[PDB]
């Protein structure tokens, strides 16, 4: 008569590893790299907005994509391939910084300047920014010369921040396509556009040439930006060939920002994104997206690090 | 492996025990049987759980874009982003591989913690009325039926009151 | 936990005993009694000792300001600054849970492991004058008076003494 | 008669986590983060600049505020809120490159230049920049034409860097308000100001144009600067609106800068600052400030992290 | 320390054993002699080969230059380039140090653990037919010759033979 | 008769660190931190390009020392520190980011862009640029007015990128010594160098002006750049002071760059590199060099590291 004392064992043990040994079988194990993408941007429960065709700095322009997007509130905003920031071609100086302001701002709120103009005209479209036939930028206005050739009266206007919260100032610099236009436009000369606002101090002049058209269009608008702070003025010095700004933009809060190239859907919740998804796990790690955004499993180089459950699995 | 017992001295286990994870198989008057030490079992099973619960975990600090996927950025400042994160995603998958391997080595060995602190607890129970044979049960030399077998598994068994009858049995 | 004494066949521990960390307790002819043992309590102690010279540390490491709070710098670097320093916190937040995690498991296990060590170092003192209580004392079958006490407790007690005696005062 | 061994144990335990469990009972613990700030810069034993009202780049132009820290030396150099790096308002071009240079350079001392000026005026003085009255940039000097309209005669000028160490050179650049008195401070016409060492090379030109005014002012100088390494020179080509180097600026040494809003304190020895004091402690992390600098603790996110210093705690 | 083998109830090892980590001392008839075994010595450097197979790796991601030993680079990005650098090496350093620590912790103990398996290998074989020395050897009380030895170096001996003799041996 | 156990030790044993104590003798053990220098560039089985005199960016320009170098190919690229851009004074703007690009191409492979002109010269050399007598950048194009004063005609040019790869378009702007001599090289006035793909906007004016001889020259050209990636065209618009691209830059495939200081040796093979040779080792960490490039042990602070690999030694 005897008693016995054992252990329990599988015929179907999982292989992890350990600090001595690679390939040891042990009874049960799980898995700590998440490997599993779901391909949609699982937006439940949150203030989305999808921009679509409307690029992110469009909303402060205001390109006839973004006529939906001028005064958006959200807390996950969605970039997509297809936008495009602008009408008229162009580009935004220090672009990157301003499009990583908007994608947390929790959306912007428009406020006009209210800018008045006497001896100028106020009101230039074009066939590349089609609403009704020709128009613009929605929240900026062509100054243009009086009549062809005519002077172009040197200005300033200026724009104080009443409010609480710092403003999105942002104007244009217009490149036509040759010296000839830039006359016909705004008259002749040396043009200079400047601007200062107390913490910030810099200027421009237009440089016309000749670049190969886009959107049929030959010249180009290259805009500008500047943060100003609560209780401070800016003040805009020129002389033609300047966008003006009808509107400040303010922001609301906060939000997320990604880009995706895959549909919303508000049936499932998550909070780690990457433009083929989200990352739904409770997993330490990751090896789906290094770029993943949001609140993330770490992303590792390992396909796989499997974490014992269990004993060591020996059988006979 | 490190405490003797799991691939040691009981070499192999049993696919037959299926209610736990250490039990005791008898051999006696009405024959052989198994059973299920449920204290050791919820000793490992819930050390297990801790470790667990300790890594699948959440994070909530969050991370933005500093990076774009559709108009690049500058370059200089491109390449300085790629540099970092790669930097710092060598780190993660040498924490990762290593905590791994750190805590299944503290895992299997705890397993094999669990059973020879089994071994050893009954070892005293029964005092001198038995002996080790070697591979891990235990030669009890004296009779011991479905009712002192329940005896040691729950830790009620006196050695007192079979000590005379063992000790002349084993000369 | 894992060398099965702290909190296992010693059922709790002694408020009563403050020279030490182990120590003895007797019941003899005279009576009650404890008395710590310095050795052991020192390789604890001592142990201790160095995982705190080694995490009570200065880094000479010197960082420097690349920020400001007086008058932030432009957006898009301040931007990378803050990722890279939210992905280095990341990781130290991370190192330091698992550093007091990791070495409490060992301060814990090692202070079991050294009463484990004194156990069994007096079992093979008594060679066969004494057995298993199974609780954590030895039942001494033969006399031992108060210098039969202290015999053990510096490790000078010879069991052939009393080899004689115990061995059928255990029948 | 038996024996029996056991261990301590105590009524009152430290509770720690381990990696199997949260919250078991240890004799004694000791925690591991540091919480307790110390609000004072515990400066004991190093030599102190604390530059109050002037700011770092104040130093090496010259406004009232800094005319005692003109040729400062210190281990540890310390920056206010209250600190201003102007007096004619204005900004210095890529200025936190410049800081974090002057922050480490343990001081720095001046060596003249030398210029020496045929057929203008070198004098030019202001009502923001007051000592006994209008004064001026007291490293600097308003270069203006003889009288107001006169040519300002298109110069050059040069200077060596002598010395084995490489210098800082700056010069500015003044914005006039109108164009018109452009004109009254530097004569008609297109100002170019061009600049070049051997292995740098660059150009400005003037913007003038309305700005709000800052110390009653509205305009402005914008500062340049380039490091002159050790035997190279640094040409000045230039036609008018030229704040112009009086001296040269060369580092000392190696010295640690820090923001701080807190006293000076040379009762306590410490390492590790940030802007609301000092971080004394053995301890190798903190949770008080990530921005901390020096030789710190590393900053981590947890308040505490307790490490234990004795075995399990079992009571009755 | 740990598992009280090595530096422990056997104190101090034997310069004159070269054929093996572990190894047996006889003194018997014939005389005193040594020899190694060969199970418990793989068993350990065969872990300890694990360990070095896992160190003695190599990363395959490539880092490229983003710094310029030649014409230095702007000194806000070359400032932010040297910020995160030295917090990287900050971290490495650390990982370094601790993982040979906490691998030198395990590699020390792995091997007193592998010497506490074999003396309770020993006394399982040697039943009631020896007792424990105190000091890690085995009175064997009775009579065994260089074939009685070779017998338990080879995990052969049968106790029964010699239970009889060792019996009446040991009152 | 007895039986003893017992473990080998030696009279020698290493010292190593634990976690809880310093300088525990083991019987053998590891070094893990290599400390070991091999002073040359192992290069065995790469193609290799030592550039020696001529500098990375002289292969998209052409100055006389990287004549062998206009069309390299290789996978791995070693700059010296005798290198050097140019043969004419000047610099690239936006300069380390090209040098990054071109470390990691595989080498560059050219085409013509095949620009014909009416109504100048072509053909402008000079003393710094020496061949046979006065030469100049071998990829570029000096485009100088007819005769001295005569017109610079106002210019455009298109080249579009047929190639499925993006090509790397380079031009230059030259800075006069006066504007006397701005115009005797391309006649007289405001001289406006504008130039835009599609993707990209920019513009250029020069600037005249006394700068400091280099190479027997006190004139200027600093270069520009951009990415025409495949299938769009960039416009050059031009009125003078325009160094012209002959021929359009293209990328072969991946390398490694590296600077160094020593030799070249295609007898050891390896993959870490830094300036002063290569790290040759299977150790997880180095304590040679912090910046080492490819594929390298991590750098570490401390000098050494004991990995145990046997025992206690205890002896007598
Ligand atoms: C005598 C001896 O064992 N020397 C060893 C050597 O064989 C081994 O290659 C090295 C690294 O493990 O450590 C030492
Ligand atoms: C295997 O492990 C996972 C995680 O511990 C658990 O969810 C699962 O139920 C386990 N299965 C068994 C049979 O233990
Ligand atoms: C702004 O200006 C008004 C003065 O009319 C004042 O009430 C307010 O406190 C100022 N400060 C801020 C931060 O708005
Ligand atoms: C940086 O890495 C991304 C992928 O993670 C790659 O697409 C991108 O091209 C890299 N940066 C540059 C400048 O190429
Ligand atoms: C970076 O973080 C600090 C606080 O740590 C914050 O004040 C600052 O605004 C952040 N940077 C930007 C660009 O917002
Ligand atoms: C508790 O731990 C700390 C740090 O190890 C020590 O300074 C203190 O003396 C300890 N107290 C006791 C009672 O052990
Ligand atoms: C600098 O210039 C002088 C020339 O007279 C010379 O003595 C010195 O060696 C030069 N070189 C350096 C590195 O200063
Ligand atoms: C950055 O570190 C490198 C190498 O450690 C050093 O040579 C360089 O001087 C440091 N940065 C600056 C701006 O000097
Ligand atoms: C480029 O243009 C040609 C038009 O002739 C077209 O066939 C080709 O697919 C286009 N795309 C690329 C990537 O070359």
């Amino acid at each position: 008569d005897k008693i016995c004392l054992g252990h329990h064992a599988v015929s179907n043990g999982t292989k992890v590893n350990t600090l001595t040994e690679r390939g040891v079988e042990v009874v049960n194990a799980t898995e700590t790299v998440e490997r599993t993408n779901t391909p949609r941007i699982c937006s439940k429960g949150k203030r989305t907005v999808d921009l679509g065709q409307c690029g992110l700095l469009g909303t402060i322009t205001g390109p006839p994509q973004c006529d939906q997007f001028l005064e958006f509130s959200a807390d996950l905003i969605i970039e997509r391939r297809e936008g495009s920031d602008v009408c008229y071609p162009g580009k935004f100086v220090n672009e990157e910084a301003l499009r990583q302001i908007l994608r947390e701002s929790g959306g912007i709120d428009k406020e006009p300047m209210g800018f008045t103009y006497n001896g100028i005209r106020t009101n230039g479209a074009t066939s590349a920014c089609r609403r009704s036939g020709s128009s613009f930028y929605a929240e900026m206005k062509w100054l243009l010369s009086n009549t062809d050739n005519a002077a172009f009266p040197q200005m300033t206007k200026s724009y104080k921040n009443t409010r609480e919260s710092p403003a999105i100032i942002v104007w244009g610099i217009h490149h036509s396509v040759s010296t000839a236009e830039q006359t016909k436009l705004y008259g002749s000369g040396n043009k200079l556009v400047t601007v200062g606002s107390s913490n910030y101090q810099q200027s421009f002049v237009p440089s016309p040439g000749a670049r190969p058209q886009v959107n049929g269009q030959s010249g180009r608008i290259d805009f500008h930006w500047l943060i100003l702070n609560p209780n401070d003025t800016v003040t805009f010095s020129f002389n033609g060939a300047f966008i003006a700004p009808d509107r400040a933009s303010f922001l609301r809060g906060k939000s997320m920002g990604i880009q995706s190239r895959v549909q919303v859907d508000a049936n499932c919740e998550g909070d780690c994104y990457h433009s083929g998804g989200t990352i739904i796990s409770n997993l330490p790690f990751q090896n789906i997206d290094s770029r993943a955004v949001g609140k993330c499993p770490r992303y590792v180089k390992q396909r796989s690090l499997l974490l014992a459950t269990g004993m060591k699995n020996v059988p006979e | 492996g490190i405490f003797g017992a799991i691939a040691g001295f009981i070499e192999n286990g049993w696919e037959g025990l299926i209610d736990g994870w250490y039990g005791f198989r008898h051999q006696n008057a009405q024959g052989e049987g198994t059973a299920a030490d449920y204290k050791s079992t919820q000793s490992a099973i819930d050390q297990i759980t801790g470790k667990l619960n300790r890594l699948i975990a959440k994070t909530n600090q969050q991370f933005k874009l500093i990076d774009n996927e559709f108009n690049e950025v500058e370059k200089q400042i491109g390449n300085v982003i790629n540099w970092t994160r790669d930097s710092i995603t060598e780190v993660w998958s040498y924490n990762a591989e290593l905590l791994v391997a750190m805590e299944n080595q503290h895992t299997i060995d705890l397993a094999d913690s669990e059973m020879d602190k089994l071994y050893e607890r009954v070892k005293r129970q029964l005092r001198e009325n038995a002996e080790e044979d070697g591979t891990g049960c235990f030669e009890i030399f004296h009779k011991c039926d479905d009712d002192c077998m329940a005896s040691i598994r729950n830790n009620t068994y006196d050695h007192r009151k079979y000590r005379e009858e063992a000790m002349q049995n084993r000369i």
